[PDB]
RNA sequence: CGUGGGGUAGGGGGGCGCGGCCGUGGGGCAGAAGCCGGGCCGUGAGGUCCGGUGGACCCGCGGCCGACGAAGAUCCCGGCGG
RNA sequence: CACGGGCCGGGGAGUUCACGGCCGUGGCGAGCCUAAGGGGUUCAACCCCGGAGGCGUAGGGAAACCGACAGCCCGCAGCGGG
RNA sequence: GCGGGGAAAGGAAACAUCUUAGUACCCGCAGGAAGGGAAGCCAACAGGGACCCCCUGAGUAGGGGCGACCGAAAGGGGGAUA
């Protein structure tokens, strides 16, 4: 049924890293192995970085705001070209006491900008809904590989197993200290430490516009439903994103347009995932 | 859940006999008489009432009977009545100067034709479309460009 | 124009590489031809409906489609068909016609030389 | 009342153009642990007559009595953090209130006790 | 999806921007008028290339009249082979009632107003259609079904 | 300094000769005009361009005939492959026989000392220790 | 493998640089950007390093987006010459 | 002995929208896509709904009106035989 | 926002009908919105059911030196509902 999803190119092409297992390991709040669950069908999608990049670029481009200049900028002076015969160039000039001063042309000081940004410009890159959901399934499948997460740049040496799934009791934790303990026992605290130490003051003009700090991404937490206490428990960690499973999107699944994000799935979220994005 | 009336979309000659259903303006007087209310009682209960409609649809009658049974048995809360709850009438200044008297209405063409078909409406509508660069006004000569392109590409 | 670049899909790129290697190894020109037909630009890629298989195939035929197989029309023959991709309706029709749907690498592994395989575009 | 906007231009505009009753909030300084145990509060607005310990700068470690507070600059003159000009006159270094810790409280003002009780509540 | 560099990047440094040095980039005189103009004087060669010789019909002139769309019928026909596929899908989905020992199809319910004769019929089915072609009726009869002409 | 095989030695000597004979690529009148004195090469598409037409006695245009041998292209004049190092952890994964270390220009003196000591103890050829680092290590 | 190597207009292919954004990895008061001279690398756009000056920001790599590259317009503004 | 620039610094020119043709890729495929809009959200992002409508699936004719293929041959690739 | 008076430049590769455009502009008169609004309606023998605004119908019908070019309405989906 998924034979076209898993294209076996043996023998002339040597196989890559193994597909995610038929079951998923589950860990308790204490970080211990507890049980197994059947792997959802979303994890069998092949990783497609081009499709992931397209879907991510669409989701990011939907956020931009229209920019422009003043419509009359450089154009409201009383000016006029005085023709030839005065020994001077025939660009428009000031009419009044400032007469020979150039005016209105894009090459004149104070003149209009020739091709400024227009607020009617289309910044959003639309994507088909089926294509977007296919890219989301591909990114979810990419989270289950250790190679992709390491290539994205996460610290996954201490993680017991990917896809990383925790028990459903973790959703009741309502305190940042308890959530930090859970991250420490599950091996995600090194990646959160990487984000917290890798925050930096970015170079350029973004500091004046409110982009002074460029922070890395550490861990994406997936819960079953909205308003669980774990969201408020973990949302203050540096680089950590927490969403319910129905709110999964490319902006959290593939930051930078690259697949493979260190994801902590709850068991109830993994059960709920089987009827979404398909 | 307050039921919504279901009416037939009018079957045009262009359609060729394909008929569909739509949300009507309100329940008919015949449908309301089938359940034992008039327009005033229905509007007090909060139902939408269309005294103009002549049709009587059995699905509308059944939905009305069911919901009215829940309402009378207290398992449902009716909405506020479908009657005017506010009366805001502004003082009119310069009606003759703004052409709102009978002579002004006649000269603006509202006595004879619809507001959408009056000439001032056409002027304002085309002005708004050209200002916003809306559907057809984003390109001038769109029809002629299409005609020539169709001739060239379908020869 | 922007010249043909080849597919951006790494699955298609690996499948083309697989077909070229199989053709070189087995001295089967069919795999080379199939790879050349699969490498084609996206605006002129091969798509075949199941109804065309009714004409261009009889019972017991092994057919390779260098592109997508779409489910259109009715199928009344029993055929083994391999394709780059198969729509759900096409796979359903091929199955209830008694036939089989294979991947192109599966067909290559089953028949390394591609003897008797018919190219259908 | 100080902007809640996240934009640095709005933040700096609010801080610079805050009226005096808002600029009083910028004189808040941490109390010593002993003063915290005594009063039940963690911060108090620095007032003339308070004794503070300078925690940063060239005069770090110097404790003195606050001789002057300027709300406009949001600055305080601390006894001991001084120097001599070219003519020999002694001048005070303007210290930001956030760089000192209050070790003595001037509680002779009735309004100050009300503020203390409000913060201890 | 693939992305390409804009032409202006290549054209920076070239003086004329691809418009040539003799015939430079000028105003609408370089296009021979503004808009779709000149087709009877200096683009008549274009008219003779694409349209009818002599009259130049599709560019210029009238031909015939239009029957009013508000009084004409908008037809949505369906061929017999496509109908067979549709009835197969409906019977699989349980949408078909075998009312008289045969399948029953309503074209108006399905969204069609005319039955054509393209394709093959393989099952006995009764069709309710306001219009059916001769070959469509004959092929339905060969299948063993029947066409019933309803009145609009 | 770096030992190379014999074809690479011959190619390095040839690259030295080609660098000696390579012309400087300038636009017309770059010597004359101060507003274009420091500009890089510009292949100006003009009517009466004589550099492009390769007239004898004029400057020469940029061509791929002047390309140096590919096997030794981009090598340091000592023969080593230069690697930009911005901290002592950058030294991991480098081979001292093949690679030379070039410290980043904005690396501070404190980190430069550690980079130089680690690289020299590992046997790397450090190209640009710096005058201050050289004085400190001489003093040590 | 080629009795391949000139080329304006023009068509096609690749790359360098500038401002910002999404990621990723770093440098900086033991001295960032900028400026002056110099060595090395690259056919080249350009890169990189050294010495001086300077005093807080900046950069490598992958992706994306532009108010993105000047020698000239009796060009505009300013400064300054014979 | 054709016109422009005294010099230097900085500025200085193929933009965006609509529509159409085409190309390179990606999704789905006898079907493809939703628009306005609605619900939720960590709130212009994002998730879900919304198939109205548009294009394709059948053409011919001014219109009334009518309404469509696997039969044969040549033959590239490919396959099989010598 | 409402009522009234009301161009030309340009386009049509000349130009007058035309367009530009009931625009620029002018005169008068209101509100926080204005105007519209409750069938002497639309449809076609099947039925909708005041009005405004949004998406569509649609550059379709139609107007027009039938040239340039101009250009609905009914119907459907929504906001809202008296
Ligand atoms: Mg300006
Ligand atoms: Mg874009
Ligand atoms: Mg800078
Ligand atoms: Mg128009
Ligand atoms: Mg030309
Ligand atoms: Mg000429
Ligand atoms: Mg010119
Ligand atoms: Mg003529
Ligand atoms: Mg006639
Ligand atoms: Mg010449
Ligand atoms: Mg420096
Ligand atoms: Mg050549
Ligand atoms: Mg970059
Ligand atoms: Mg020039
Ligand atoms: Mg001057
Ligand atoms: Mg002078
Ligand atoms: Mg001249
Ligand atoms: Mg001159
Ligand atoms: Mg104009
Ligand atoms: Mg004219
Ligand atoms: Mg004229
Ligand atoms: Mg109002
Ligand atoms: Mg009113
Ligand atoms: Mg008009």
């Amino acid at each position: 049924l998924l034979k076209f999803k898993l294209l076996d190119l043996s023998p002339y092409i040597k196989p890559a890293e193994e597909r995610p297992p038929e079951a998923l390991k589950v860990y308790d709040v204490n970080g211990q192995y507890m049980a197994d669950i059947e792997t959802p069908i979303h994890f069998y999608e092949p990783v497609r970085p081009d499709l992931i990049r397209r879907a991510y670029l669409s989701a990011l481009s939907a956020r931009f705001q229209p920019k422009g200049v003043y419509e009359g900028a450089g154009k409201e002076h009383s000016c006029e070209s005085f023709g030839v015969g005065l020994g001077i160039a025939r660009i428009p000039r000031y009419k009044g006491h400032l007469w020979p001063r150039g005016c209105f042309a894009p090459n004149t000081r104070g003149g209009r900008r020739a091709h400024p940004p227009r607020p009617e410009k289309k910044l959003h890159e639309e994507i088909n809904w089926k294509e977007k959901n296919l890219a989301i399934r591909s990114a979810i499948a990419a989270t289950a590989y250790k190679s992709w997460v390491a290539a994205r740049g996460h610290m996954v040496e201490k993680v017991p197993s990917l896809p990383l799934v925790v028990s459903g009791d973790a959703e009741k934790i309502a305190k940042a200290k308890e959530a930090k303990k859970l991250f420490e026992v599950l091996g995600l605290w090194p990646d959160v430490e990487r984000a917290a130490e890798g925050v930096k003051i970015r170079a350029g003009k973004g500091k004046m516009r409110g982009r002074r700090y460029k922070e890395p991404k550490s861990v994406l937490v997936v819960v079953s439903e909205l308003d669980v206490p774990l969201i408020g428990a973990v949302r203050n960690f540096p680089g950590v994103d927490v969403v319910p499973v129905s709110h999964l999107n490319m902006l959290v699944l593939a930051p930078g347009g690259v697949p493979g994000r260190l994801t902590l799935w709850t068991a109830t979220a993994v059960e709920r995932l089987k009827g979404l994005f398909l | 859940m307050i039921p919504k009336p279901v009416v037939q979309v009018p079957r045009s000659i262009k359609s060729g006999g394909v008929t569909k259903w739509k949300e009507g303006r309100g329940f008919s007087l015949g449908e309301l008489k089938e359940v034992g209310l008039n327009a005033e009682q229905a509007r007090l209960l909060g139902l939408p009432v269309d005294t103009r409609r002549d049709s009587v649809w059995p699905q509308n009658v059944e939905a009305l009977r069911k919901w009215l049974i829940e309402v009378l048995e207290g398992k449902a809360t009716p909405p506020e009545p479908t009657l005017p709850k506010v009366v805001k009438v502004k003082r009119k200044r310069g009606r003759a100067f703004r052409g709102l008297t009978s002579a002004g209405r006649r000269s603006r063409g509202l006595i004879s034709t619809r507001f959408r078909e009056t000439h001032n409406y056409k002027f304002k509508k085309k002005a708004k479309e050209r200002r916003l660069k809306k559907r057809h006004e984003a390109t001038k000569g769109l029809g002629n460009v299409l005609r020539i392109s169709r001739i060239i590409n379908e020869s | 124009p922007p010249n043909p670049t080849g597919p951006t899909n790494r699955q298609l790129r690996m499948l083309i590489r697989f077909l070229r290697k199989a053709a070189t190894a087995n001295s089967a020109n069919i795999w080379r031809a199939i790879a050349e037909l699969v490498e084609r630009p996206r605006r002129s890629r091969v798509v075949v409906n199941v109804g065309k298989l009714n004409r261009v195939a009889n019972d017991g035929d092994v057919v390779v489609i260098p592109g997508k197989l779409l489910g259109g029309g009715e199928l009344k023959k029993r055929v083994v068909v391999a394709a780059v991709s198969v729509t759900p309706k096409a796979w359903k029709k091929v199955v209830e016609a008694g036939g089989e749907v294979l991947t192109i690498p599966e067909l290559v592994r089953r028949n390394p030389k591609g003897s008797g395989v018919k190219i259908v575009i | 009342p100080f902007t809640a906007s996240a934009q640095p231009r709005k933040q700096r505009l609010s801080l610079y153009a805050a009226p005096l009753h808002l600029r009083r909030k910028l004189l808040n300084a941490k109390l010593s642990p002993e003063l915290q145990k005594k009063l039940g509060v963690k911060r108090l607005p620095v007032r003339r007559g308070d004794t503070v310990l300078i925690m940063r700068g060239d005069f770090k470690g110097v404790t003195g009595k606050v001789v002057k507070v300027d709300l406009k600059r949001v600055r305080i003159f601390v006894e001991g953090a001084t120097r001599t000009n070219s003519r020999g006159q002694t001048v005070y270094y303007p210290i930001h209130p956030s760089k000192v810790m209050i070790v003595d409280v001037d509680l002779s003002d009735k309004a100050r006790q009300k503020l203390i009780e409000r913060r201890k509540r | 999806v693939r992305r390409f560099k804009r032409a202006t990047k290549y054209r920076r440094g070239s003086r004329t921007h691809g418009w040539g040095r003799v015939g430079q980039h000028r105003k609408s005189g370089g296009s021979g008028g503004k808009g779709m103009v000149g087709f009877h004087k200096h683009k008549w060669s274009l008219v003779m290339k694409y349209g009818e010789s002599g009259t130049g019909w599709p560019f210029y002139g009238k031909h015939g009249f239009k029957q009013p769309e508000t009084i004409s019928v908008e037809w949505r026909p369906i061929n017999v082979g496509r109908l067979a596929e549709l009835v197969k899908e409906l019977r699989e989905r349980g949408e078909v009632r075998e009312e008289e020992g045969r399948l029953v199809v309503d074209l108006l319910k399905l969204g069609y107003n005319k039955l054509l004769g393209g394709g093959h019929m393989d099952v006995p089915l009764v069709v309710y259609t306001p219009v059916a072609s001769k070959a469509a009726v004959e092929k339905i009869a060969k299948a063993g079904g029947e066409v019933r002409i309803v009145s609009l | 300094r770096r030992e190379l095989p014999q074809p690479l030695k011959r190619l390095l000597r040839l690259r030295l000769q080609m660098k000696r004979r390579k012309p400087e690529f300038v636009r017309i009148d770059q010597w004359r005009y101060k507003r274009i004195e420091d500009s890089g090469w510009r292949n100006q598409r003009t009517l009466d361009n004589k550099i492009r037409r390769k007239w004898k006695g004029w400057p020469k245009p940029v061509e791929v005939g002047y390309r140096k041998p590919a096997a030794v292209r981009g090598l340091h004049p000592s023969g080593f492959v230069e690697v930009l190092v911005h901290r002592p952890e950058d030294l991991a994964g480098l081979d001292p026989k093949v690679h030379a270390v070039r410290i980043g220009r904005t690396v501070g003196l404190r980190k430069r000392l550690e980079i130089v000591k680690k690289a020299r103890e590992l046997g790397f050829y450090v190209l640009n220790p710096g005058k201050e680092v050289v004085e400190l290590l001489k003093k040590e």
